[PDB]
């Protein structure tokens, strides 16, 4: 296939959850939706695709994917994301949801990327137990899954992802 | 005054009721922090609604919400109070068809809940006429270790509601008796002792005792009346 030799490529090189067909199909929907994702493709794909109306993650999801920081996301790390989301482990899950709920990137959880998403948590009108350091983090996470995501949403909500992927990985 | 407590899950269930993910997320969070076993806990939480508010998260599409919502109304569902205004609230025929929802974590929570709700009459019936005593059977029937612990909690369900006898005859007619049998014959304690409890009062019928010699389920009493945890050769001998 003149387009398929990139997922060939790509599940010779990173070892994708999901398998042959399906990877085909996800990257040939990569292509129509580029017709290669900038901004505005992840702020309205995640946000009427996904759901998670707030902008801030949409744009820190945005450049947790763009770990390299191209800008224009490149298919081998929209794939892996992608991949990720669908099937993803708990250590792979607590990783990137690490990585990406650190907003500015230093390594940890420290006050703005704690009491920030603390109050975009909260509708206006924890750390007794992890304390911010990802062992200690990892250790309260894996005691309350709902710590997974416990600084911003991210998603795989099934009937959300479920459906998506459904409509996706067309049989 | 109403407690501390009282006014986090106040402002909790205000951006629980109409929030999103996150607001679920870490709403449910310190729910799950706060001391659910405690009887001015459940109250507070029944006087903000509480309860109902995360059974319209079950109702939502997010599935932590199911998760933390089930794991705290079994914690806090010690009391009759608490169960008497989830019937009152309409939760509760919401939760048996969480017993068939297709989450495992849902469907143990549950039944973990309405286990130890079920003492008297009113959870029974209400399970028995939504459905959720076939649906518990079926996941005691394991047909899909996941079975081993979602029986375990329907298992426990059942003793609970191991005193009607619409529920036997429920049992009965979808024919529990040999599923239960196969537990029995697994050697998983977890799910041995609420499963004898089960079918202790529900073999006081005579067709039920009928059906447990039919199957030879008295050898498999036989075998389990020394196992580790003593509770099973009392079970056993009742």
């Amino acid at each position: 296939i003149k387009d398929g030799l990139n997922a060939c490529c790509y599940i010779c090189i990173f070892s994708f959850t999901v398998n042959k067909f399906e990877v085909k199909c996800l990257i040939s929907l990569f292509y129509n939706l580029v017709g290669g994702l900038d901004r505005n493709a992840f702020r309205n794909i995640l946000h009427v695709t996904f759901g998670m109306t707030d902008d801030m993650i949409m744009d820190r999801v945005f450049r947790g994917f763009d770990k390299d920081n191209d800008g224009c996301v490149s298919v081998s790390e929209w794939v892996y994301g992608l991949s990720v989301f669908l099937r993803g482990t708990l250590e792979e899950k607590m990783k990137y949801c690490f990585e990406v709920f650190d907003l500015n990137g230093d390594g940890f959880i420290s006050k703005e990327e704690m009491v920030h998403m603390l109050k975009n948590s909260l509708l206006k009108q924890t750390l007794k137990k992890m304390d911010l350091s990802f062992p200690d983090y990892e250790a309260a996470v894996r005691e309350e899954a709902l710590l997974l995501e416990a600084f911003g949403p991210c998603l795989p909500d099934p009937k959300s992802q479920k459906e998506f992927e459904a409509q996706v990985f067309k049989d | 005054d109403l407690p501390s407590e009282y006014w986090q899950i106040q402002k909790l269930v205000k951006y629980l009721k109409g929030g999103n993910q996150t607001a679920t997320v870490i709403a449910l969070c310190s729910m799950k922090d706060f001391n659910l076993a405690q009887e001015t806990c459940q109250l507070a939480i029944r006087d903000v609604g509480g309860l109902e508010v995360l059974i319209n998260l079950l109702e939502t599409d997010e599935v932590k919400c199911q998760i933390g919502s089930l794991k705290i109304l079994k914690e806090i569902s010690h009391n009759p109070q608490i169960r008497r205004n989830i019937v009152d609230l309409g939760g509760l025929p919401i939760m048996v068809n969480i017993l068939d929802s297709p989450h495992k974590s849902l469907k143990c929570l549950a039944a973990e809940t309405i286990a130890n709700v079920a003492k008297f009459r009113r959870a029974r019936q209400a399970v028995r006429r939504h459905g959720g005593i076939t649906k518990l059977v079926a996941l005691l029937d394991c047909g899909q270790t996941r079975d081993v612990e979602v029986a375990r909690c329907g298992a426990l369900a059942l003793w609970s509601c191991s005193k009607s006898y619409a529920n036997k005859e429920a049992i009965r007619k979808a024919g529990g008796i040999p599923l239960l049998a196969r537990l029995l014959k697994t050697s998983h304690q977890d799910m041995l002792i609420p499963v004898v409890g089960t079918l202790q009062e529900c073999a006081s019928e005579e067709n039920y005792r009928a059906a447990i010699k039919a199957e030879r389920i008295i050898e498999n009493l036989v075998k389990n009346l020394n196992s580790e945890n003593e509770q099973l050769q009392e079970h056993c001998a009742m």
